[PDB]
C-alpha cells in the first residue's frame, strides 16, 4: 500500500501476482530477486493468496496465477554433472513447487 | 528471520510480547498456540 | 469613559518612589565622591557604555533610611514584582542629573557620540530661539520658560541617552540580613504565574545565535518640511510609514514624502539564547525543558554554548500561539529577558586582575609544594594513582605552544591516555576533570556519533541562515575533551581524532560544507586493552588494539594494570569504606583544594609563557639521544613501544615547559625537565610489576 | 447583577447543601486546604523575617443522596456543575471567612455509562461528562494564558483593569465579547501596561490515543484532545497511561457561520486527569498503606527470620533458588544512593545476571520480577532501536523545534529494567549499556540536542549459555560468551544448572502437580515504605567484615576463578545496605555483612 | 463495476462492490441546533432532518442587528456522527495498465463503524 504520485490519498496495489489472477504470471531471472520478493512468490504458490497487513488495511487478496519462470544456471551453460538443484542457486524447496 | 525469532521463542512460553521501542513500552498479549512445520535437512541421514 | 476600562487603586505609588530614587542616586554614602555621581560621570566622560544597578546597595540604602527615618517606601519589593517599568522610570530619573558638559567630544572619541551631541545642541538652541522670540513681543520669569518648553518639539530623552541600564538581583549575604529576587530556578520551577517578575535561573546555554542589529526606533527625514519622524518599533515586524507626519506637513495641501536613514535610528544589539534544565534538577521521569532568552545592549556576546549559568532577568511575555486553530486565546508564549549574567566555572584565560585575588592565590602558594598539593587535589574522591593525577594537573595547565614567525604552530597542549581494565576507576578521573575544567566536555563513542564531533549545517531560526553547529570537539575547545570506551568508537571517529593532533584543524569536505573549523581541544582518552584484560603472555601493542600511527601522538600513556596486593588493597578498602562512611575523604592530614580557587590558580598559571635555559636544553638533547637509542636497541618486541619518535621529545619539552609554569618560572630549571622524564618513564614500565 | 439569580440556579445550589453537608466528609476537607495554606503563609512571613483549590466529590454519594442530581450531572454537566461549584465556593467562603476563585470539583466516580473509551465516542455521549482512558501523546508545550490586564496612566495616575472570556471559560456558552487590548484610554492619555499585576493562568492541551493493549487486533488508532488548565497542567508526560474524566464539548461554529464538509471541532474540558499504572508504563506504586498495614510491617520488622520467609514469598511456582530470590529482593531495595559533595556519586542499585540451560525459568522468573517491581519496562533481545536513548527524533514535532523522545532506560528511571536473551543483543548496544550501568547516566551528542540525561535504573538480565547445554561442565570463562567488562558491571553472576536427578525429579513432580490444582499483595506495600523510609547509612560494626571478606576474595579467588576488582567491593557495600533495608534498621550491621558475604559466595561458589 | 459509472447514474440509487482502503475519523454534524441572536436576544431553532456534505443548511442572516448575528448554543444542540469511507475497486482486476480508481463515501449515524478497512 503505497502513497500516490503528486498529492493523493493512499491506494492499495497488488504485485504481479494479484493483478494477474486467473491469468498467467510471467517472471524471469529468479536468481536476481531480493528475498523480500522471494517470500512473496513462495507464499503465493503455497496458499494461492497474498495477505497484506499494512498499513491499517488488512486482507488476503487472491492470486491463483500460473507462474512461468525463466532462470539462469549458476555461471556456465551447464555448471556441473551435479544435480539441477546443485546446478542452480534457487533453493530446493522453492523448486519443488 | 532472527530478530523476530527471538520474539517468538520469548512469546510462546509467557504468551506476551514486550515492545520497548521509542515512546511506547507496551506489553501486549498473544494467547496463541503455535503449530509449526519445519523442513529437515539432507534427508534420512539427519535421522542417522 | 468610566465603568468601561475601570480604575483600580493599588498599594503601589510611583509618584513618591521616583523621588525616592532621585534621593538614592547622586546622593549616597557607602561607596569623598558618592558612587553614582562619579560612575555616572565616567559615563558622561563617555568612556563607559553600560550602567549597572544593584539591589544590594539599595538594601543598604533602606537600612540607612529606616533608622534614621523617615520611613521610606520599599523600592526593592516593588522592583522584583514589576521590574519592567522601573527600567524606563529609573532611566528618566538618571537622565536629569548628570555632569553637564562634561568634556570635549574631540574627533574620535566616537561616532554616535557626535550625533548625540549635536542632537542635544540643536535641542538647546531651539529653546533659546523660541524664548528669544517670544520675549520680544511681551506682555515670574519661570512662566515664559514653561511656555517655550511646551510649545516646542524636541528630541525626546529616550532617543538620546547613549547608555543602557541593567539590574543585578540580590542573593546572598543580604538574604540572611535578613531581607527572594534571586532564587536560582529550574525551568520546570517556573510556573507561568511569574510573568513580569525579575527572576534568576540556572541552566545550560545551548544554541545562542549570532548578534545582530535590531531597531528600537526608526528615523525618517521629510526633506521637504525638514524635521524627522521617529517611529518606535515593537515585536517582530513593522510597517514603514509614508507620506508625512510633520507638524508642518500636516494640514498642508501637499504632504511631503519621507525615507529612512539608518544612521539616525536607534539600534540595539540583539542576541537570543536558549537554556535547558541542568539535568540534575529534572524530576525522576520526564525530560529537560527548554526556555528562550533575549539579550540587548552591552550584555551581548557574554554567553556561549555548553555553559552552566545563572541568568538574572526581568521575565516578560511576547505574543504568539501555535496553528491559528490551536489557540483558545490570548495565551502569551512568553520568554526571558536578560539583565545580568553570572557564570559557574568562571572562564580563564580572560581576567584583567590579579587585584587582591592574588591573595586568594597566595594561601595556595605560601604553603609551598604547590605541584604535589594540587596534584592530590584533583579528584581526591578516588584513592591512589598520585602519578596519574600528578600529570592531569599538567594537562589542565597545558601551554606554551609556539609560533615560528613565518608562521606555523606546534601544539601547545598535552594528550593523555588511560589504559587498563576493568576496574581502577579510570573514567571517574574524567568525570572529575570535565567537572573541574571549564570548557570541558564528556563524551563516549557510541555514544558521540561522527556527526557529533563534526559540525552540521542547519538552518538557523530567527537570524539566518544555515549556521554550522558542531559538537564535542568544536563545542569543547580551548579546553579539555574527554573520551570513554575509546575502543568501540569504530573508524570514522578515529580519523577525526587522529587528525586533531595536528591541532587547529578539522576539515569537512562533505556536501554543503567546505569549511575548515578550528579545534584547539585537548584530549584525554580512557580505553580498555584487548579482551579481557591485558594478557601478559601477549606483547604490548598486541593487547593494545590501537595503531602506532595514533599512539605516537599521545605524549603520555598511563597504563593502569591491576595485580592483587594484600597490603595495599587493605588501604584501598579502608578508603572506600571510610567514604562512603564519611563524605570528606582526607584527614590527618591534608587540605583538599577547592576546585574554584584551584581554577583560579591554574588561570593565573596559564599567563606566564616560560622559556628554557641553555643547560636544560643540552640536557634535553642528550637525554633524547639516549632515549631514542635505548628505545630502538630494544629492537624486536616485548617491552617497547618504540621508537620514541620526535613527538616524545617535543612532548617532554612541552611537559617540561608545563611543570615550569606551576613554578611560574620563566627559568625552566633542570629539575623541571628531569621531572618530566620521570613522569614519562613512570607512565609505562608499570608492566614489569 | 448579570442576568439576576434564577430559582433554577437557586434550587440547584440550595439542593446541593444537604449534600455536601451529608456526606459531611467534604465540609472539613475544604477546611484542611485552608489550613495548609495558612501554615505556609505563616512560613513565608515569619521564618525568613499553595495547594490547588479543587476538592474531590464521589459520584457514589449522589445515587443514595440525590438521584435526579446524579442523573442530571452525568446527563447535563452544563447546568448542574457550575451551580455546584458556586455552592462549594460559598461554603469555602464560610469556613474561614475572616482572612483575605473557582474552587472546582473533581467528579471521581463511580462510572459509568459513560465509562467509554476514545474509540467508541460521540455523538450520543456528546455534551455529557465522560471517562476516557488511554495513552497520552503527543502532549504539548505549556503556555500562560492572559486573563486580566492592568495599565498605568500618566499624568492622571490611577490604573486600570480588564477581563477576558475565552471560548473555554466557565462551561456553558456565552455571547462572546472581544475586548481588544485596551490602550489609548479616553480621554486620550496613553497607557503603559504593567505586568505581574495582571494575572495569568497556565494552559495545556494533550491528546489521548486509545489503549494499545486494549486496542483492536490491528487498525489505525484514533485519538481525542483534551484541554487542561492551571492546577491540572503538566501532571502527565507523554507516554503515560491516563484516565481522563471531563465534559465533552462541541465548541465552535462548523462552517454554518461563514456562508460561501468538516465541522464542529470537539474536545474535552478538564477535569480529573488521573495518571495510572499499566504493565511497563508510568509509575505507579502508589501506594496506600492506611493505618493498619504500616503497623503490620512494624510488628514484622522485629522478627529475626523474616528475610527467609520473604525470600520464599516470591516463588509460589518455583523450586529452590532461594539464593536468587534473595538476590531479587536485594535488588528491589538497593543500597540507598549517595551523592558526594562536589564530587561524583557512587552507584546505589544492584544489577543481576542469570545464566543456565533452558527450562531454568530464567525467562519465567523475570515476568514475576516485572509484576511486583513498581515499574519498569521489559526489553527482550533485539529489541532496541536505541534501547535507552532519546534517539533525538527528527524532525520538528512540532513547528520545527528539535526535541527528545525518551527510550526505555530513561523512561525506566528509578525502576527495574528486564533484559531477556541478554546475549543476543548486538554489541553496538552493549557499548551503551556500559555507560548506563555503572556511570549511571546516558549521554546524547547525536546531531542535535546535546545533553547528558539521567537513567539510574536497576537491571536484570537472563542470557542463554554459549552453545547448547554445555554451561554446566564448561570452564569459568568461554562459558559466558559476552566479555568482558560487562561480566564485571553486573554485581552478581548467578549460574543455574538443569542437570537431572531422579530424587530431585520426584520432588519436582509433586509440586508441579499440586500447582495445577507473605501473600504477594502485601509484598510491594512492604517494599515502598521500606524504600523511602529509611536509609540505613553505614556503621563501623560491619566494615572490617567486608574488608576481610573482600581481601580474601581477591587473594584466594584470583587463584580459584575470576573476575575480581574494586567493583566487587562496591557491590559488597550495596548488598550490606540493602539487607539493612530489609531489616528496616536505621543502621548497617555485621550480620547483614555476613549475609552479603553469603550470597556473593554462592555467586562465586 | 466501479470502473463503469455513467453520468446518467447521478442522483439515482446505484449499487456497487469493492474493497475499502480507508475509513476516517468520525466527525459531528448537527441535526438539531438551537440558536440565539446576540443583539436581538431572540431565540430560535433549526432542525435538519436529512442531509447528504451539501452543505445542507446555514444559519440565517437576520435577527441591524446584522450581518448574521445568530449564535449557536452548544448546550441544547444535539449532534450525530459521520464517517467518510473511501472505496477502492478490488485490486485484482481489471486495470492491468493503471492505478485503480476509487470513490469517496459518506455514512451517517447507524452506518458508522459497521466496517473495518479491508472488508470486502
Ligand atoms: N582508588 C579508588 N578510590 C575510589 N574508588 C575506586 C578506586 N578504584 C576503583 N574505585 C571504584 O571503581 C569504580 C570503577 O568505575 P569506572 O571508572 O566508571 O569504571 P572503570 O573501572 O572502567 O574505570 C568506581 O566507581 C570507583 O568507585
Ligand atoms: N523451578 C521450577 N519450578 C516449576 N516449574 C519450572 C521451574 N523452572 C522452570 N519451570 C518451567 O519451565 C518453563 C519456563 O521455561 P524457562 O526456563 O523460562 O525458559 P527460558 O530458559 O527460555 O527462560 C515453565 O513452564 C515452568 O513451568
Amino acid at each position: 500500500v503505497r502513497k500516490d504520485p503528486i498529492t493523493k490519498e493512499w491506494t492499495l496495489e497488488g504485485g504481479a501476482l494479484v493483478l494477474a489472477d486467473k491469468g498467467v504470471c510471467l517472471i524471469d531471472e529468479f536468481d536476481k530477486m531480493n528475498d523480500q520478493d522471494r517470500t512473496s512468490i513462495h507464499e503465493a504458490m503455497e496458499q494461492q493468496s497474498i495477505s497484506i497487513s499494512k498499513a491499517g488495511i488488512v486482507t488476503t487478496l487472491q492470486a491463483r496465477c500460473s507462474i512461468i519462470a525463466a532462470a539462469n544456471p549458476n555461471g556456465g551453460r551447464y555448471n556441473s554433472t551435479l544435480p539441477l538443484a546443485q546446478n542452480v542457486s534457487l533453493t530446493e524447496p522453492i523448486l519443488s513447487r | 528471520r532472527d530478530e523476530d525469532r527471538v520474539a517468538i521463542h520469548e512469546a510462546m512460553e509467557q504468551q506476551t510480547i514486550s515492545i520497548a521501542k521509542a515512546g511506547i513500552t507496551t506489553v501486549l498479549n498473544s494467547r496463541t498456540s503455535v503449530l509449526a512445520a519445519a523442513n529437515p535437512i539432507y534427508g534420512r541421514y539427519d535421522d542417522l | 469613559m468610566s465603568a468601561a476600562l475601570p480604575s483600580i487603586q493599588l498599594p503601589v505609588d510611583y509618584n513618591n518612589l521616583f523621588n525616592e530614587i532621585t534621593d538614592f542616586l547622586v546622593t549616597f554614602k557607602q561607596d569623598k565622591g558618592p558612587k553614582y555621581m562619579a560612575m555616572l560621570q565616567k559615563v558622561a566622560n563617555r568612556e563607559l557604555n553600560s550602567v549597572i544597578i544593584d539591589l544590594d546597595d539599595i538594601l543598604q540604602y533602606q537600612n540607612e533610611k529606616f533608622l534614621q527615618g523617615t520611613q521610606a517606601d520599599d523600592l526593592v519589593s516593588a522592583i522584583q514584582q514589576n521590574a519592567n517599568h522601573f527600567t524606563e522610570l529609573f532611566c528618566r530619573a538618571i537622565d536629569n542629573n548628570m555632569p553637564l558638559p562634561t568634556k570635549e567630544i574631540d574627533y574620535k572619541d566616537d561616532v554616535l557620540d557626535v550625533i548625540l551631541n549635536q542632537r542635544r545642541l540643536r535641542n538647546e538652541r531651539m529653546l533659546s530661539d523660541r524664548t528669544n522670540e517670544i520675549r520680544s513681543e511681551n506682555l515670574m520669569n519661570d512662566a515664559l520658560r514653561e511656555v517655550v518648553e511646551d510649545e516646542t518639539e524636541l528630541f525626546p530623552p529616550n532617543l538620546t541617552r547613549r547608555y543602557f541600564l541593567y539590574f543585578k538581583p540580590l542573593s546572598q549575604n543580604c538574604a540572611r540580613r535578613y531581607r527572594i529576587s534571586s532564587k536560582p530556578l529550574s525551568v520546570r520551577q517556573i510556573k507561568g504565574d511569574f510573568l513580569g517578575q525579575l527572576i534568576t535561573v540556572r541552566g545550560i546555554i545551548t544554541r545562542v545565535s549570532d548578534v545582530k542589529p535590531a531597531v528600537e526606533v526608526i528615523a525618517y527625514t521629510c526633506d521637504q518640511c525638514g524635521y524627522e519622524v521617529f517611529q518606535e518599533v515593537n515585536s517582530r515586524t513593522f510597517t514603514p510609514l509614508s507620506e508625512c507626519t510633520s507638524e508642518e506637513c500636516s494640514q498642508n495641501q501637499t504632504k511631503g514624502q519621507l525615507f529612512m536613514s539608518t544612521r539616525a535610528s536607534k539600534f540595539s544589539a540583539f542576541q537570543e539564547c536558549k537554556i535547558q534544565e541542568l539535568s540534575q534538577q529534572v524530576p525522576v521521569g520526564h525530560i529537560p525543558r527548554s526556555l528562550n532568552i533575549h539579550v540587548n545592549g552591552t550584555l551581548v556576546r557574554s554567553l556561549s554554548p555548553g555553559d552552566i549559568v545563572d541568568v538574572t532577568g526581568i521575565f516578560l511575555p511576547a505574543p504568539y500561539t501555535g496553528f491559528k486553530a490551536l489557540k483558545a486565546g490570548l495565551l502569551t508564549e512568553t520568554y526571558l529577558e536578560a539583565q545580568f549574567v553570572r557564570q559557574h566555572k568562571k572562564k580563564f584565560a580572560s581576567f584583567s586582575l590579579t587585584s587582591d585575588v592574588e591573595e586568594r592565590v597566595m594561601e595556595l602558594i605560601t604553603s609551598g609544594d604547590v605541584y604535589n598539593r594540587l596534584a592530590k587535589s584533583i579528584a581526591p574522591e578516588i584513592y591512589g594513582n598520585l602519578d596519574v593525577k600528578k600529570a592531569l594537573l599538567l594537562l589542565l595547565v597545558g601551554g606554551v605552544d609556539k609560533r615560528v614567525g613565518d608562521g606555523m604552530k606546534i601544539r601547545g597542549d598535552i594528550n593523555v591516555c588511560l589504559m587498563g581494565d576493568p576496574g581502577v576507576a579510570k573514567s571517574q578521573l574524567l568525570k572529575a576533570i570535565c567537572k573541574i575544567s571549564p570548557r570541558g566536555v564528556y563524551t563516549t563513542g557510541k555514544g558521540s556519533s561522527g556527526v557529533g564531533l563534526t559540525a552540521a549545517v542547519m538552518k538557523d531560526p530567527v537570524t539566518d541562515e544555515m549556521i554550522l553547529e558542531g559538537g564535542a570537539l568544536v563545542l569543547a575547545d580551548n579546553g579539555i575533551c574527554c573520551i570513554d570506551e575509546f575502543d568501540k568508537m569504530d573508524e570514522s571517529d578515529r580519523t577525526a581524532i587522529h587528525e586533531v593532533m595536528e591541532q587547529q584543524t578539522i576539515s569537512i569536505s562533505k556536501a554543503g560544507i567546505n569549511t575548515t573549523l578550528n579545534a584547539r581541544t585537548s584530549i584525554l582518552a580512557a580505553a580498555n586493552p584487548l579482551y579481557g584484560r591485558y594478557n601478559p603472555r601477549l606483547s604490548p601493542l598486541d593487547n593494545i588494539n590501537l595503531p602506532a600511527a595514533l599512539l605516537s601522538r599521545f605524549d603520555i600513556l598511563f597504563l593502569m594494570l591491576d595485580i592483587p596486593s594484600r597490603d595495599d588493597d587493605e588501604k584501598l578498602a579502608e578508603h572506600v569504606t571510610y567514604v562512603h562512611m564519611h563524605n570528606k575523604q582526607p584527614d590527618l592530614d591534608f587540605t583538599p583544594v577547592e576546585p574554584s580557587k584551584m581554577r583560579e590558580y591554574i588561570a593565573y598559571a596559564k599567563t606566564k609563557r616560560p622559556v628554557m635555559s641553555e643547560a636544560v636544553n643540552d640536557y634535553v638533547v642528550q637525554a633524547y639521544i639516549r632515549l631514542r637509542q635505548d628505545s630502538k636497541r630494544e629492537m624486536d618486541s616485548k617491552f617497547s613501544f618504540g621508537q620514541a619518535t620526535p613527538r616524545t621529545l617535543l612532548g617532554i619539552i612541552r611537559l617540561s615547559q608545563a611543570l615550569a609554569k606551576l613554578r611560574l618560572a620563566d627559568m625552566v630549571d633542570i629539575d623541571d625537565v628531569e621531572e618530566a622524564l620521570r613522569l614519562v618513564r613512570v607512565s609505562k614500565e608499570s608492566l614489569y610489576q | 447583577t448579570f442576568f439576576a439569580p434564577d430559582a433554577v440556579f437557586g434550587d440547584r445550589v440550595r439542593r446541593f447543601q444537604e449534600f455536601l453537608d451529608t456526606f459531611t466528609s467534604y465540609r472539613d476537607s475544604v477546611r484542611s486546604i485552608q489550613v495548609y495554606n495558612s501554615n505556609n503563609a505563616a512560613n513565608y512571613n515569619d521564618d525568613q523575617d499553595i495547594l490547588p483549590h479543587r476538592i474531590i466529590i464521589s459520584l457514589d454519594d449522589l445515587r443514595e443522596f440525590d438521584r435526579s442530581f446524579w442523573s442530571g450531572i452525568l446527563v447535563e454537566p452544563a447546568y448542574f456543575i457550575p451551580p455546584a461549584e458556586k455552592a462549594l465556593t460559598d461554603l469555602a467562603d464560610s469556613m474561614d471567612d475572616v482572612p483575605h476563585h473557582p474552587w472546582k470539583l473533581s467528579f471521581k466516580g463511580s462510572f459509568g455509562a459513560h465509562a467509554l473509551s476514545p474509540r467508541t465516542l460521540t455523538a450520543q455521549h456528546l455534551n455529557k461528562l465522560v471517562s476516557v482512558e488511554g495513552i497520552v501523546t503527543k502532549t504539548s508545550l505549556v503556555r500562560p494564558k492572559l486573563i486580566r490586564s492592568v495599565h498605568y496612566a500618566a499624568k492622571t495616575g490611577r490604573f486600570h483593569y480588564r477581563d477576558y472570556t475565552d471560548a473555554t471559560t466557565t462551561l456553558t456558552t456565552r455571547i462572546p465579547t472581544p475586548a481588544i487590548y485596551p490602550t489609548e484610554d479616553t480621554e486620550g492619555n496613553k497607557l503603559t501596561t504593567e505586568y505581574g499585576y495582571s494575572t495569568f493562568i497556565d494552559h495545556q492541551r494533550i491528546t489521548v490515543q486509545e489503549m494499545p493493549e486494549m486496542a483492536p487486533a490491528g487498525q489505525l488508532p484514533r485519538s481525542i484532545d483534551v484541554i487542561l488548565d492551571d492546577d491540572l497542567v503538566d501532571k502527565t508526560k507523554p507516554g503515560d497511561r491516563v484516565n481522563v474524566v471531563g465534559v465533552f464539548k462541541s465548541l465552535g461554529a462548523g462552517g454554518m457561520n461563514q456562508s460561501n464538509l468538516i465541522g464542529f471541532k470537539t474536545l474535552i474540558l478538564g477535569n480529573t486527569v488521573y495518571p495510572l499504572h499499566a504493565r511497563s508504563t508510568g509509575v505507579a506504586a502508589r501506594q496506600m498503606l492506611t493505618d493498619f498495614d504500616i503497623r503490620n510491617i512494624n510488628k514484622l520488622s522485629k522478627k529475626k527470620d523474616i528475610f527467609d520467609i520473604l525470600s520464599q514469598s516470591l516463588a509460589p511456582s518455583i523450586y529452590g533458588h532461594d539464593h536468587i530470590k534473595k538476590a531479587i529482593l536485594l535488588m528491589l531495595m538497593g543500597g540507598v544512593e549517595k551523592n558526594l559533595e562536589n564530587g561524583s556519586h557512587l552507584r546505589g542499585d544492584i544489577n543481576i545476571l542469570m545464566v543456565g540451560d533452558p527450562s531454568t525459568a530464567k525467562s519465567q522468573l523475570l515476568r514475576f520480577v516485572l509484576n511486583t517491581a513498581s515499574l519498569a519496562i521489559a526489553t527482550t533481545g533485539r529489541g532496541s532501536s536505541g534501547v535507552g536513548l532519546t534517539a533525538a527524533v527528527t524532525t520538528d514535532r512540532e513547528t520545527g523545534e528539535r526535541r527528545l523522545e525518551a527510550g526505555a532506560m530513561v523512561l525506566a528511571d528509578r525502576g527495574v529494567v528486564c533484559i531477556d536473551e541478554f546475549d543476543k543483543m548486538t554489541d553496538v548496544d552493549r557499548v551503551a549499556i556500559h555507560e548506563v550501568m555503572e556511570q549511571q547516566t546516558v549521554t546524547i551528542a547525536k546531531a542535535g540536542i546535546h545533553t547528558t540525561l539521567n537513567a539510574r535504573c536497576s537491571v536484570i538480565a537472563a542470557a542463554n549459555p554459549v552453545f547448547g547445554q554445555y554451561d554446566v561442565n564448561r570452564d569459568p570463562h568461554q562459558n559466558i560468551a559476552l566479555p568482558d567488562s560487562l561480566l564485571s558491571r553486573f554485581d552478581l553472576l548467578f549460574v543455574v544448572t538443569d542437570d537431572i536427578n531422579e530424587i530431585r525429579d520426584r520432588s519436582i513432580s509433586e509440586h508441579v502437580l499440586r500447582t495445577h490444582r507473605v501473600t504477594i499483595p502485601f509484598l510491594r506495600k512492604y517494599v515502598q515504605y521500606a524504600k523511602e523510609r529509611v536509609i540505613p547509612q553505614l556503621t563501623q560494626e560491619a566494615i572490617n567484615v567486608i574488608v576481610k571478606n573482600y581481601t580474601d576474595l581477591r587473594n584466594d579467588d584470583n587463584t580459584k576463578k575470576s573476575p575480581i576488582t574494586a567493583r566487587t567491593l562496591e557491590t559488597l557495600i550495596r548488598l550490606a545496605t540493602a539487607h539493612a533495608k530489609v531489616r528496616l534498621s536505621k543502621t548497617v550491621n555485621k550480620v547483614d555483612a555476613k549475609v552479603a558475604a553469603n550470597l556473593l559466595r554462592f555467586a562465586l561458589l | 463495476p466501479l470502473r463503469d459509472l455513467d453520468s446518467e447514474h447521478v442522483s439515482k440509487i446505484v449499487r456497487l462492490s469493492g474493497i475499502i482502503i480507508s475509513t476516517s475519523v468520525l466527525s459531528s454534524r448537527a441535526t438539531y441546533l438551537s440558536i440565539m441572536c446576540r443583539n436581538c436576544r431572540h431565540t430560535t431553532s433549526i432542525t435538519i432532518n436529512n442531509f447528504n456534505t451539501g452543505n445542507t443548511v446555514s444559519l440565517p442572516r437576520s435577527c441591524n442587528c446584522g450581518p448574521d448575528p445568530y449564535i449557536i448554543i452548544h448546550e441544547s444542540s444535539k449532534f450525530i456522527d459521520q464517517q467518510f469511507l473511501k472505496l477502492q475497486e478490488i485490486p485484482e482486476l481489471v486495470p492491468v495498465g493503471e492505478m485503480p480508481r476509487n470513490l469517496t463515501m459518506t455514512c451517517d449515524r447507524y452506518l458508522t463503524n459497521k466496517v473495518i478497512p479491508g472488508t470486502r
